[PDB]
DNA sequence: ATATCTAGAGGGATC
DNA sequence: GATCCCTCTAGATAT
């Protein structure tokens, strides 16, 4: 449920120190922490937030108790973000002049979400460093410090300006801050970093250090405090005599926008004064009014319209026995096409929690499926009153868990029967070995994928499933700048987020010449 | 054309569902 | 066209060979044309009941047209069908209905053809509207209508081609005959086909009256494109495709609302006024509003459209991904179709064929980035190949172009709860197997029916045409709990004891 | 109680 | 311009 987040932010000299043609440390953490701050606040999310601050001129925390934890400030106590907050990241918090041990503030941190969260209730706890590792530092505390992460049960995760691992363009996708610039001090600083991470997690904690610019294009930030979904139990049954216990979780759902524009008066910016109401008109002449009490809803039949009142149609509907997962029979997978999916999420099929039994014929049910490469087709009705559906649950095994994914089969009236002109057999729209040759080119050049050497596994250059939905951020800032400043108008889209939706340099640049031929091969025309 | 629908020209006439039938 | 209609005529023989039987069992020819004509109906009224339809009936005593023809009575004229028209052609169905057909026209009598699609003719061109095909389908159960008398049959056929020059199709519905229908003695030079495929007597009937009689119900959505945009390579190699829906949801038609009385549809308005004098509010006194729990962002509504604009509508090339990378599992929202568009920017057709042809050698996808239309944010979607597939009768099953698959943004997935992985023992894997090769079916798309959609139908059919008590549709969808029972046997309880223990529900 | 079903304002296609 | 179709948005409302 709720969580208490600390944004541990550097803010000494050393990260204010640009190379010309990259943007200086400090402004990337900004837009970060403010990217953060913005989905935190603007999501109405109820998660309290603090603010630590390492490396300020001044000094002003609880530790602070002379000749010790030195400027290292505490600028935002635990509690709800608010636009004050955001209003501070981007305008009040300036870069100071003196520079201070990030274990240092990591304690600090440590203390402020100890001795802040007495009282209230928070399900989890979480760290978020951001920093430049270019400072001195003592490993004196370490083993206190991993202690302490163990007990308290909480998270970390580091953010650095160079990638764990052209010109260099923030958010995009390709090379960082280049692998040679970082010096000794900072090797250092990253082999302690790294050592905290195995010891906290394992040696899936080496995810957990991630760069601005990567930052800027997923959603590393919120992947410790999300709230996940809420499971759907139900019982596969296979026959009147076999069923087995499950729970239902959503894989893939749409994220649409949660509030709503609320339309206001533009005099006296309220609501009130302003409503919505519906006149019922005869479609004859003289547009005579009509009450809501005498009028029967109807259908139409053909060239006829028949009344068909709401409780006839209620007694008439067709009544479903209840909620349902059930199995029709197994088909081979060939059998059903990708591109015959219908609906609007995907359902990923657990057996029910704490169930050995349940997991154990599930996990038989989902192996006998994968080694005959064949999947169910299931009746699925979420509730009593729901529509039942006809869907797919096909294996779906990884190195850490099993399920059954349900997406929804197509009914028979869903499906389109138009025809569409051949295209091979044409031999009007018939290319030449020429243009074939060309656009061969120019799909070679354009390729998305990395075929690694010394391994037969395929890199994606351009994970898009990855990337956040431009719409939420820019949305996001468009907001925050009219709260910040009503006088002005909408802000440009920033330069992270285009760099962000197009694809690497290279493949640009490497496309030149075929696209060239492409355009000399293929006269288009556009016709008037 | 082939497989047209007699009752709606220029689309494919629709087969009855059957269900599932087992082998 | 997409506007055109599509326009039938039903010609039906009066003569007596028609109202015969050669067994009390089989139907008369008479009744089960009138059965073919209101499955046509009622399959038409579920589906493009923005059609027209017509019934003539050619043979009878009384006349009924717009020339004055004799023996031709028009029953209905080209009108979209309805529930009035299927009762009043329900009242000649079956027994007694043959008799009050013969009582109230006559039949017998002597005709001619020629002055039969004189009339039809008449009836297409009567109607104003605009209309892609002008079909006839002819019911009839002799082989020469005109075998005695010259001058009438060459007169049909010269009218024939008339109606052949200026776009009537003529279909022909043959009925049972004892003699065997014996097609290309007269009929051969007149039916639109291109030839008789089946040269041979046809003593049977059925040669596709029971794709008449077959009832399916399904809206049969005409084709338009949702969106004619353009792919752009980089900035200037720009073609034009368009953008279909083959797959979509089909929904219940919303009700209508109409005046208790007189039962007819009724104008819904909606205006906005202020609660301080009554006057309109015109979309230029007021804002859009959001309070964030304590300040208030006030947006104009043209600065909440400019908030949603990125790219201009069409789809930007971002590159090509191989196919393999495109999971199962990151389904979306239903896909859609991409097919090119000749009309506006020419030349689309060849890159187009050229690009899909390429993409299918190298197993790869186009993957771009896709805004339907302006003021909208854009989403990455996959322009996977997908080429024509033909079945054994070379009907397009799969048409030829790209498939645009959705690919979810990254806050579009949930993250899930942690489970402990518990593996199955090969004995429970192979019980399991036996159970699933025990239900072994072969899937097809077209195999179930909405039952909420079909019931639907049914009730609204009911209501219509008065019926006692409504069909029950046949849900398909309901496990057949009896048959995989029977089909299994003691495989569940062998599997629930390898599995379950013995105290577990 | 979240979700689903249902119900209303919009943007192109096509006349 | 008008009509139908299809997202999209917003609201309503049983399990």
């Amino acid at each position: 449920n709720k969580a208490a987040v600390v944004l541990c932010m550097d803010v000494g000299f050393t990260m204010s120190n640009s190379i010309p043609g990259i943007e200086s440390p400090f402004e990337q953490a900004k837009k970060v922490i403010t990217m953060f701050v913005q989905r935190q606040v603007f999501a109405e999310n109820k998660d309290e937030i603090a603010l630590v601050l390492f490396g300020t001129d001044g000094t002003d925390n609880p530790l602070s108790g002379g000749d010790q934890y030195q400027n290292i400030t505490v600028h935002r106590h635990l509690m709800l973000p608010d636009f004050d907050l955001l209003e501070d990241i981007e305008s009040k918090i300036q870069p100071g002049s003196q520079q201070a041990d990030f274990l240092d503030a990591l304690i600090v941190s440590m203390d402020v979400i100890q001795h802040e969260t007495i009282g209230k209730k928070f399900e989890k706890r979480h760290i978020e460093i951001f920093t430049d590792l270019s400072s001195r530092f003592s490993k004196s505390q370490l083993d206190i410090i991993i202690h302490s992460l163990k007990k308290c049960d909480i998270s970390l995760q580091f953010f650095l300006p160079f990638s764990l691992g052209g010109p260099f363009r923030l958010g995009g996708h390709g090379p960082s801050f280049p692998l040679k610039g970082i010096t000794e001090q900072q090797k250092e600083g990253l082999e302690i970093v790294k050592m905290v991470m195995i010891s906290l997690e394992g040696e899936d904690g080496l995810d957990e250090i991630y760069s601005f610019s990567e930052s800027l294009r997923k959603l590393c930030v919120f992947k410790k405090i999300e709230r996940h979904s809420i499971h759907w139990p139900c019982r596969l049954t296979i026959g009147s005599n076999l069923s087995i216990r499950i729970a239902a979780y959503k894989s893939i759902l749409q994220e649409r926008v949660k509030k709503t524009w609320t339309v206001v008066d533009a005099k006296t910016l309220k609501k009130e004064d302003i409503q919505k109401e519906t006149v019922y008109c005869l479609n004859d002449d003289d547009e005579t009014e009509v009450l809501k009490e005498d009028i029967i809803q109807g259908f139409r039949y053909g060239s006829d319209i028949v009344p068909f009142s709401k409780v006839d149609e209620e007694q008439m509907k067709y009544k479903s026995e209840g909620k349902c997962f059930s199995v029709l029979g197994f088909c081979k997978s060939s059998q059903v096409q990708r591109r015959f999916f219908m609906g609007n999420q995907v359902l990923k099929v657990f057996a029910a929690r704490d169930d050995e039994a349940a997991a154990v014929a599930l996990s038989s049910l989902i192996h006998a499926l994968d080694d005959l490469d064949m999947v169910a087709i299931v009746r699925y009705a979420y509730d009593k009153r729901a529509n039942p559906q006809v869907g797919v649950a096909f294996p779906h095994i990884k190195h850490n868990y099993e399920c059954l994914v349900y997406v929804q089969l197509p009914f028979m009236e869903d499906l389109r029967q138009y025809m569409f002109s051949s295209l091979k057999n044409s031999k009007k729209y018939a290319p030449t070995e020429a243009q074939l040759n060309a656009v061969d080119a120019l799909i070679d050049s354009m390729s998305l994928a990395k075929k690694d050497e010394k391994t037969d596994t395929l890199e994606d250059l351009f994970p898009t499933t990855k990337i956040p939905n431009p719409r939420f951020q820019r949305l996001f800032q468009c907001l925050l700048h009219r709260a910040l400043h009503p006088r002005e108008p909408l802000p440009p889209i920033q330069q992270h987020i285009w760099n962000m939706l197009n694809p690497p340099a290279e493949v640009t640049t490497k496309s030149q010449i075929p696209l060239s031929k492409i355009k000399t091969l293929f006269p288009l025309i556009e016709a008037k | 054309c082939p497989g047209e629908s007699l009752i709606n020209p220029g689309f494919k006439s629709r087969k009855p569902a059957g269900g599932v039938d087992f082998d | 066209k997409y506007s055109g209609r599509d326009s039938l005529i039903f010609l039906v023989d009066a003569s007596k060979a028609m109202f015969e039987s050669q067994s009390e069992d089989e139907l008369t020819p008479f009744d089960m044309s009138i059965q073919c004509i209101q499955s046509v109906y009622i399959s038409k009224i579920i589906s493009s009941d923005r059609d027209l339809l017509a019934v003539v009936f050619y043979g009878t005593e009384k006349d009924k047209n717009s020339v004055n023809f004799k023996n031709i009575y028009v029953l209905q004229e080209l009108d979209n069908p309805g529930a009035k028209r299927i009762l009043e052609l329900d009242q000649f169905k079956g027994q007694q209905g043959q008799k009050r057909f013969q009582d109230m026209m006559g039949h017998g009598s002597d005709y001619s053809l020629s002055e039969v699609l004189w009339v039809c003719a008449n009836l297409f061109s009567d109607v104003q509207f605009k209309m892609s095909h002008k079909r006839i389908m002819l019911f009839t159960n002799e082989d020469n209508p005109h075998g005695n008398d010259s001058a009438k049959a060459s007169r049909a056929r010269t009218k024939a081609g008339d109606l052949r020059d200026t776009g009537i199709f003529l279909d022909l519905m043959h009925l049972k005959k004892p003699g065997g229908f014996d097609i290309s003695l007269f009929y051969r030079d007149i039916i639109s086909i291109a030839e008789d495929e089946d040269l041979r007597v046809h003593f049977e009937e059925s040669s596709k009256l029971e794709d008449l009689l077959r009832k399916v119900r399904a809206k049969e959505t005409r084709k338009r494109a949702l969106s004619r945009l353009k792919l752009k390579l980089n900035k200037d190699i720009v073609i034009s495709v368009g953008i279909y829906n083959l797959v979509q949801k089909a929904l219940k038609p919303p009700p209508i609302k109409l005046y208790r009385e007189t039962n007819e549809p009724v104008k819904t308005k909606t205006r906005t006024f202020n609660t301080s004098t009554g006057g309109l509010l015109l979309p230029s006194d007021t804002k859009r509003s959001q309070i964030y729990g304590s300040r208030q962002i006030i947006l104009e509504k043209e600065e909440t459209e400019e908030l949603k604009r990125f790219d201009d509508p069409g789809l930007m090339l971002m590159g090509f991904k191989p196919l393999v990378l495109l999971k199962k599992h990151h389904y979306l929202r239903p896909s859609l179709f991409v097919y090119p568009e000749e009309s506006l920017v020419i030349g689309s057709s060849t890159l187009f064929s050229a690009l899909l042809i390429k993409c299918l050698e190298k197993e790869v996808a186009a993957l771009c980035r896709y805004t339907p239309r302006r003021n909208i944010p854009p989403y990455f979607v996959a322009l996977v190949p997908q080429e024509e597939e033909l079945d054994d009768q070379k009907i397009q099953v799969t048409p030829p172009g790209f498939q645009l698959v959705f690919l979810p943004f990254a806050d579009d997935k949930r993250k899930m709860p942690f489970t402990e992985k518990i593996m199955a023992t090969p004995e429970q894997v192979g019980k399991m197997k036996a159970i699933v090769e025990k239900l072994r079916f072969t899937y097809r798309s077209d195999s179930f029916e909405n039952p909420v959609l079909q019931q639907h139908f049914r009730n609204l059919e009911a209501l219509a045409l008065d019926l006692m008590e409504p069909e029950q549709a046949v849900d398909l969808t309901l496990p057949k709990v009896e048959a995989m029972n029977k089909r299994l046997g003691s495989l569940v309880d062998e599997f629930k004891e390898l599995v379950y223990p013995p105290d577990y529900n």
